[PDB]
């Protein structure tokens, strides 16, 4: 399921800004 | 609405033009504990010796603003953040800086971050995500309305207070612009296609940033999605989203127009403007007016236990904090 692949992925915490 | 709005340009135009400048000094607050961290500061719980208070003070290491070139946008900052004043905007109360360091106090949110309690539920209902996106609306009309281009809309950046409302956070890539702007600014998951192609763009990006957040509320993860950020790049640019079953015909619908690539067709950028946005479906049973006064009843409330409880926050390592004998970018920062 999309939830599993979310939950599994390395995105699940604090997300940073990006610029340079 | 019209009304309201011309009297607020009034007021954030007198502040724009003439800036509150060194309002307070670090020694007038207590230093409790650290709420969060970036690139170049950190947030911590302050508490004011006078008064008794507790506030969010910001603290910017100037030497790492200017090494990672946000000397301006840091200046945008302040000056944006000590000129505006909504309900759903956390308010600046002190700005001042040191030889090492600038500082923005803000008024603390006890609540904790709409991430923490998202990801810790999974997912919220339908109704409780309308509720939060339309104060997204009503402060996106606010900003737009006052030239200003937000940048940053994601979970992490937004606070829920003691009545259940959210609290917008971060304006460190606010930008008051007529007209077009270039500056690759933003989170991966949440950056429009104009953004990641380089094409200049306007504050149609925040209405798309917004169609991630609805989606990423109602659905618990982003329509966006790969532990690399090219990944992810390359999924926004194909026009292409995939909504979960238990998403209502309606809310589909809304985000169809949001999740636009098509900046000329994508939502808050036609010539009906945020209304386009207003008057859909999805926000029928919306009191745009009842949601502004905050007489709407919250879908949740994150009681508290007392004033300067950082229960809802996570732990951070505690940096020590120090201030040099030197001045280290005076011109720089001049005017904050
Ligand atoms: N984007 C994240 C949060 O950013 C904020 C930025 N400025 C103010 C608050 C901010 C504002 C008001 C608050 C009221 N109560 C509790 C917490 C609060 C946090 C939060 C990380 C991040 C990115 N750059 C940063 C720079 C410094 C600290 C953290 C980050």
């Amino acid at each position: 399921t999309t939830y599993a692949d979310f939950i599994a992925s390395g995105r699940t915490g604090r997300r940073n800004a990006i610029h340079d | 609405v019209k009304e309201f709005l011309a009297k607020a340009k009034e007021d954030f135009l007198k502040k724009w033009e003439n800036p509150a400048q060194n309002t307070a000094h670090l020694d007038q607050f207590e230093r409790i504990k650290t709420l969060g961290t970036g690139s170049f500061g950190r947030v911590m719980l302050v508490k004011h010796m006078e008064t008794g208070n507790h506030y969010a003070m910001k603290i910017l290491d100037k030497q790492k603003v200017v090494k990672l070139k946000q000397i301006e946008h840091t200046l945008n900052e302040k000056r944006i953040l000590q000129a505006v004043n909504f309900p759903f905007l956390v308010k600046l109360e002190f700005s001042f800086k040191d030889n090492s360091n600038l500082y923005m106090v803000m008024e603390y949110v006890p609540g904790g971050e709409m991430f923490s309690h998202l990801r810790r539920i999974g997912r919220f209902s339908e109704p409780h995500a309308r509720f939060y996106a339309a104060q997204i609306v009503l402060t996106f009309e606010y900003l737009h309305s006052l030239d200003l281009i937000y940048r940053d809309l994601k979970p992490e950046n937004l606070l829920i207070d003691q009545q259940g409302y959210i609290q917008v956070t971060d304006f460190g890539f606010a930008k008051r612009v007529k007209g077009r702007t270039w500056t690759l600014c933003g989170t991966p998951e949440y950056l429009a296609p104009e953004i990641i192609l380089s094409k200049g763009y306007n504050k149609a990006v925040d209405w798309w940033a917004l169609g991630v957040l609805i989606y990423e509320m109602a659905a618990g993860y982003p329509p966006f999605f790969a532990d690399q950020p090219i990944q992810i790049y390359e999924k926004i640019v194909s026009g292409k989203v995939r909504f979960p079953s238990h998403f209502s015909s309606d809310l589909k619908d809304l985000l169809r127009n949001l999740l636009q690539v098509d900046l000329t067709k994508r939502f808050g950028n036609l010539k009906n403007g945020v209304n386009d946005i207003k008057n859909h479906k999805w926000f029928a049973t919306t009191d745009w007016i009842a949601i502004y006064q905050r007489k709407v009843e919250a879908p949740f409330i994150p009681k508290f236990k007392g004033p300067g409880d950082t229960s809802n926050f996570d732990d951070y390592e505690e940096e020590e904090i120090r201030v040099s004998i030197n001045e280290k970018c005076g011109k720089e920062f001049s005017e904050f």
